[PDB]
């Protein structure tokens, strides 16, 4: 109980602050107490505003963007977690090898990467010179789905369950470059943190006890070290998931992706403040719920808290 | 004549949360400690971890305010909210900490560390502060060339020497020493103890010597105060407490202390259990869970310090041994 | 002496010395751009429109890294861009470091209501991604190089506040801060003369990550049009609306991004050198 | 049982190594208690981690002989070392709080130790773990299987380490300062536990500690370490009534037990020699009150004396305390 209650007691003051600053933005930049109550009452009924170019409600624009951003963010974080964790463990276990110097070297290069430029380079190499993978969009303009079906709005699900033959490998081919491009800073940070964490843990007194019990080197690494070295990792993961939208504004623009970052930056370039004002509230909201989820996850894995 | 320092009924309770905001328990880290300290004498405070000896040290050097009781220096009160009392508090009572590695600022030179007290509290010029600091270094056994060096350039003994030298800069007459020789080697330990006895005999200092090592206390002390669960359980001169211990915890603590000479190895009495947590203190006498002499009143009441032949003990079994009608 | 001990350990990281050599070279190119750059960064050579680098068949030594889609020389634009990139990064890091250290000492030393007010404001302005909050402020206040730099200065304060406040709470519990309080030291002396010299090791490394982030985020703002304006030689601005050249003129897409990546990598290499030298790690 | 000969442990570059242990030799019989006494920088703990194979990548170990139970620990395989470590030789370490893995319960950590060597089903293993927690004196062994290490005291943490070390009934137990971190009563409890296990299971015990008085109560034989070298060996009563090395004599005169009420304690000048400071001849040359030009030229042998003791000195002391 008490750990959850202690963290909710910091989330609520933050959510009140986000709501007060969004009310200040909506009052000061047009497209006290009674007006604040009227504003948050409207937001709770879904009245986030009307988008100036389309005249569609901001929530009815948002839902497709959130799905198409979450699908991309999931794939990018799958790439980063799957590839990054094994490499950081091997780098710490093989300290000073050609593998360690290459893993540290490539991670430092990814952590310093201008995301928008590197996606232009992969369009130029993979899509223009080698011609392996499509340059633009979420699925090929060949692909269309009967709207009669209970389509989820996630293309990797929808084109598998209700798609024609050969449409699913199209929905995957369009996903590869956006997921690698968005996943690169997360991958670099997961390699860096997994390595430093593992070298910290491999130097602890309980690893000397694990060796002194006669345990195999693989069991000392996977059972004893990695369970402890994962706690820090969890944190960073949480951090990066919040930062993925930053990378998505840059990534979605070059790949012409339907998405929440492209919708926001087009609104900021238009001065379409109804989309910006509703959008920063929903984005803010998601971040603090994600943060809360992560910290509940950390307090479940961590016995010191549990 | 008033004693140099006098503590009457000192207390320190820290409020704590039982995993919930409402229940408001008190951690009775210290309650009912009282003593008189004379000029040129060592009072040793002895006990195991959790006994209140370090919070007593922090109260006496005024790092923390007490929850109750009185603290007098030469007959005037040190617990007042009064800017005139600062001139007693900072000059006359001083502290030497346990850890030589954490008690010196690692980004200051030794000259800076010793001159900071004089810069804050005194009117001395830059030349006069350096002359006084170099004289204190020479008194404490550091070299004139050490004045430019940072704490990480010194051994644990040389760091405890800088810490003693800093403590003496304002010309004190009470020094509180919180486990001052615990981390040090045998040789370095010896070195350090010889220095503290030389400084007492030269300058007239009185020590409040907080210690876990009874071997060192049998050497440096004049009076010994034995602590259990925030209360004093036995108090008396060194010869009384080491040659005639009357309280069961003092007998157990001396019987558990290892001794090199075979003839001085006392009868082994071995206690059960852990020292109890101060969040959930035992009812009546705090030692009744571990004691070999448990008796009718011990679970019902706290005992009080009484004079039994010139030493004070807080024990109902000693009261019945001296008063058979009890 | 501790500065020679720091330099001795910094020299042990060979990558960090390679980073420092590049930063000195780019700073020299940034200072002397007026004299080194072969042409003015806005001058148009319309007889040599979309001319390739000097090592390709349509090119000449007159334009080493080629020309853009209006005939401007790319080399000169890259080094006047190096000048803007370093001046913005320096202004962002210095202002965010000064204001963040003071608010973090004031939070970590005094505690109580001051720590709660400061840390709730910091947690509110971290409720958005750094770049999204900078974009919103520059879109409220209009896009310009100055506006972008002030937005980047503001959104960076949380990291310096949170790091300094975290370091100060690790020092304030120690016996040397307590011994200084028993000796009579006031709050100003405790913060700036005693605790701050011990917090400075974390901050010297964080300033290198700050330079890297200010360069990446200024280039991101410039790419998205919400930064330096189109005539200016800023590296992200040179990558705004260039993707149609990926087939016909690879040099326009390539070299501004290598200038960013190379510069950020040099500050990140140097930063892990500062980490190896200032921590008791080796 | 254990037979160490010419053992050396080095750190740093081979042109100028830090000789943390330097041509030491000692033997342990089954059922013997051996104390290893020394100050800071003596190499005492390092000599024991070199038996366990716990010296890591920047360090080196070499010996003329390093037999345990008839097997040469220099040339056995990695698998064969794991069949000794925990099963025939076991170790307990200096800090109770850091030495148990904080992510796993006490029962997982003991049942894992039993599994690695003895095997058996879950039930069997759990039974043997309850048996061990009862044997080391835990007040409720069934509930203490389910606690995490941060819920234990220092005393209970060290009892769990002893239960986990003795789980396979080893022939040798090494105790590297097992009680330095603990209160005096808890120290007395843990060392009377170790000596009860030692006598009941007919097990060899190596006590590594700086406390001379604690070893004088516990040990049969004492080995005195200085600057990475053994300087004296002998029976625990004889060694401190009549010391045969000037170092041991100095060491005793520095104890506050060894003096009248408030007379000054003796102490040697100087500091223990590190990598750069190391003297020629005898390593006590800068400090020894009896130093002579022979001592400055020759490294002294570990001289075998008439009563069966050894001291690493050119002039082994008489019973009055003179060369
Ligand atoms: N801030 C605090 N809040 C609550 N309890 C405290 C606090 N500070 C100390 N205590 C308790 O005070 C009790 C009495 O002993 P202490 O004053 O801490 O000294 P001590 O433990 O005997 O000596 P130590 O171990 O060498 S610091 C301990 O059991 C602590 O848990
Ligand atoms: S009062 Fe009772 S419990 Fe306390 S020491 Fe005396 S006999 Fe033991
Ligand atoms: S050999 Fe010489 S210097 Fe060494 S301990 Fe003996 S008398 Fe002293």
């Amino acid at each position: 109980l008490q750990f959850i209650l202690r963290r909710l007691g910091l989330v609520i003051p933050t959510f009140i602050g986000i709501t007060l600053l969004t009310f200040a933005f909506v009052h000061m930049i047009p497209g006290m107490w009674q007006q604040y109550l009227h504003y948050i009452w409207g937001v709770m009924h879904g009245d986030l505003g009307i988008s100036m170019k389309s005249r569609i409600p901001v929530w009815e624009e948002f839902v497709p963007r959130f799905q198409a951003t979450l699908e991309l963010g999931v794939c990018a974080m799958i790439f980063a977690t799957a590839v990054g964790i094994p490499v950081g463990v091997l780098a710490a276990v093989k300290r000073g090898s050609i593998f360690d110097h290459t893993a540290v070297g490539l991670a430092l290069t990814g952590y310093s990467m201008p995301i928008f430029w590197w996606g232009m380079m992969l369009i130029m190499l993979v899509s223009v010179h080698w011609n392996l993978t499509p340059v633009s969009g979420r699925v090929s303009d060949m692909v269309f789905l009967d709207d009669s079906n209970p389509l989820t709005g996630f293309m990797l699900i929808d084109t598998a369950i209700w798609g024609e033959d050969g449409n699913f490998i199209d929905a995957v081919a369009h996903m590869i470059l956006p997921a690698i491009v968005l996943g690169t800073i997360p991958l670099a940070v997961i390699v860096r943190m997994t390595r430093s964490s593992m070298l910290e843990v491999l130097g602890e007194d309980y690893i000397r006890t694990a060796r002194a019990k006669g345990l195999t080197r693989m069991r000392v690494i996977i059972v004893h070290a990695l369970r402890n070295a994962m706690l820090p990792v969890v944190t960073v993961i949480g951090l990066q998931v919040g930062t993925l939208l930053a990378g998505a504004i840059l990534t979605e623009t070059i790949f012409s992706w339907p998405g929440l970052g492209r919708w926001l930056i087009d609104a900021l370039q238009r001065r379409d403040y109804p989309v910006v004002q509703g959008g920063v509230l929903l984005v803010a909201t998601m971040i603090i719920l994600v943060n809360l989820l992560v910290d509940l996850l950390y307090g479940v894995v961590n016995p010191r808290i549990r | 004549q008033q004693p140099l320092l006098q503590a009457i009924d000192l207390k320190k309770h820290y409020p704590v949360k039982k995993g919930m905001f409402a229940p408001e328990r008190l951690v009775k880290a210290l309650d009912g400690v009282s003593f008189n300290l004379e000029r040129g004498k060592t009072l040793a405070v002895v006990g195991e971890s959790g006994c209140g000896k370090s919070t007593l040290g922090r109260l006496l050097t005024m790092i923390e305010m007490p929850t109750g009781g009185e603290l007098y220096y030469q007959g005037q009160d040190l617990l007042k909210h009064d800017p005139q009392a600062q001139k007693l508090r900072r000059q006359k009572i001083q502290i030497v900490f346990q850890n030589p590695y954490g008690s010196l600022n690692p980004r200051k030179k030794v000259g800076q560390i010793l001159e900071e007290p004089l810069l804050i509290n005194t009117s001395l010029s830059k030349e006069q502060r350096r002359e006084k600091a170099l004289s204190m270094m020479a008194k404490v056994g550091l070299k004139t060339e050490h004045y430019d060096r940072y704490p990480h350039m010194f051994s644990g003994g040389q760091r405890q020497r800088i810490a003693i030298a800093r403590g003496l800069m304002l010309d004190p007459d009470v020094v509180i020493a919180d486990q001052p020789v615990s981390a040090l080697d045998v040789s370095v330990r010896a070195q350090v103890l010889n220095l503290m006895m030389d400084l007492q005999q030269e300058l007239g200092l009185s020590y409040v010597f907080i210690s876990h090592d009874l071997s060192v206390v049998e050497h440096i002390a004049d009076e010994v105060m034995v602590m259990y669960l925030g209360r004093c359980v036995e108090k008396g001169t060194k010869d009384q407490i080491f040659n005639n211990p009357r309280h069961p915890y003092t007998q157990a603590l001396l019987s558990a202390t290892p001794r090199l000479n075979p003839d001085d190895r006392r009868e082994r009495i071995k206690l059960s259990g852990e020292l109890p947590s101060p969040l959930n203190p035992p009812p009546g006498c705090a030692f009744n869970a571990r004691c070999r002499r448990r008796f009718g009143p011990c679970t019902q009441l706290q005992p009080q310090l009484k004079d039994y032949g010139g030493q004070l003990v807080a024990c109902f079994a000693v009261d019945q041994d001296e008063n058979p009608q009890r | 002496t501790p500065l020679q001990e720091f330099w001795h350990y910094f020299k042990r990281n060979k990558g960090a010395v390679v980073g420092l050599v590049y930063v000195v070279i780019v700073l020299f190119i940034a200072i002397f751009a007026n004299w080194i750059a072969p042409y003015n960064p806005a001058e148009q050579f319309r007889d040599a429109l979309l001319a390739p680098p000097a090592w390709q068949e349509g090119g000449s030594m007159a334009h080493l890294l080629g020309t853009d889609d209006v005939g401007r020389d790319v080399l000169s634009r890259l080094m006047y861009g190096a000048r803007l990139s370093l001046l913005v990064g320096c202004l962002v890091v210095v202002l965010s470091l000064i204001m963040g250290v003071i608010l973090g000492l004031i939070a970590g030393y005094f505690g109580g209501l001051v720590d709660n007010i400061i840390m709730r404001v910091v947690d509110i302005m971290l409720a958005l991604p750094s770049l999204l909050l900078a974009l919103v402020l520059v879109a409220i206040f209009g896009p310009s190089i100055g506006n972008a730099a002030l937005a980047l200065t503001f959104v960076a304060l949380p990291h310096y506040v949170r790091l300094t406040r975290a370091a100060v709470l690790v020092e304030v519990n120690r016996d040397y801060v307590t011994a200084s309080r028993v000796a009579g030291a006031g709050a100003m002396r405790q913060m700036f003369i005693n605790i701050f010299p011990n917090c400075l090791a974390p901050l010297i490394v964080q300033a290198s990550l700050g330079f890297s982030n200010a360069i990446l985020d200024m280039a991101a703002l410039g790419f998205l049009g919400m930064g330096a304006q189109p005539p200016t030689p800023e590296w992200g601005t040179m990558l705004s609306d260039v993707l149609q050249f990926a087939q016909s003129a690879w040099w326009v897409v390539t070299f501004p991004g290598l200038a960013i990546l190379l510069t950020v990598l040099a500050f990140n290499l140097m930063g892990d050198g500062l980490r190896d030298a200032l921590d008791p790690k080796l | 049982l254990l037979n160490v000969d010419k053992l050396s442990v080095h750190f740093g570059d081979e042109s100028a190594p830090f000789r943390a242990v330097d041509r030491i030799s000692y033997s342990v019989k089954q059922g013997e208690v051996v104390g290893i006494v020394g100050e800071s920088g003596s190499g005492k703990s390092v000599s024991s981690l070199a038996i366990m194979g716990l010296i890591d990548y920047p360090g080196r170990v070499m010996a003329e002989k390093l037999e345990f139970n008839g097997q040469d620990l220099q040339r056995i395989s990695e698998k064969e070392r794991r069949n000794l470590v925990g099963a025939e030789v076991a170790m307990i370490f200096q800090d109770p709080m850091t030495s148990l893995n904080p992510c796993y319960t006490v029962g997982f950590q003991i049942m894992e130790a039993i599994k690695v060597h003895q095997g058996g089903n879950k039930s069997t293993r759990r039974q043997r773990a309850i048996d061990l927690l009862n044997q080391v004196g835990i007040p409720d062994p069934a509930s203490r299987l389910d606690v995490y290490p941060h819920q234990l005291s220092g005393g209970m943490s060290q009892r769990v380490m002893i239960a986990m070390a003795i789980a396979c009934r080893p022939k040798l137990l090494i105790a590297d300062q097992p009680t330095t971190a603990l209160d005096v009563t808890i120290q007395a409890q843990i060392i009377e536990l170790l000596l009860e296990l030692q006598q009941k299971e007919n097990m060899a015990l190596v006590l590594i500690t700086h406390d001379l008085a604690l070893v004088a109560e516990a040990a049969h034989k004492i080995i005195v370490m200085y600057a990475g070298q053994v300087v004296e060996t002998g029976d625990a009563h004889a060694i401190f009534h009549a010391p045969r090395h000037p170092y041991t004599q100095a060491l005793l005169r520095a104890l506050p037990e060894f003096a009248q009420d408030k007379e000054r304690l003796a102490s040697l000048p100087g500091v223990v020699p590190g990598k750069y400071d190391r003297p020629n001849g005898c390593l006590l040359n800068p400090r020894c009150p009896y130093a002579t030009d022979r001592c400055r030229a020759e490294e002294p042998a570990l001289n075998m004396l008439a009563d069966g003791r050894q001291s690493k000195c050119h002039y082994p002391l008489d019973d009055a305390g003179r060369p």
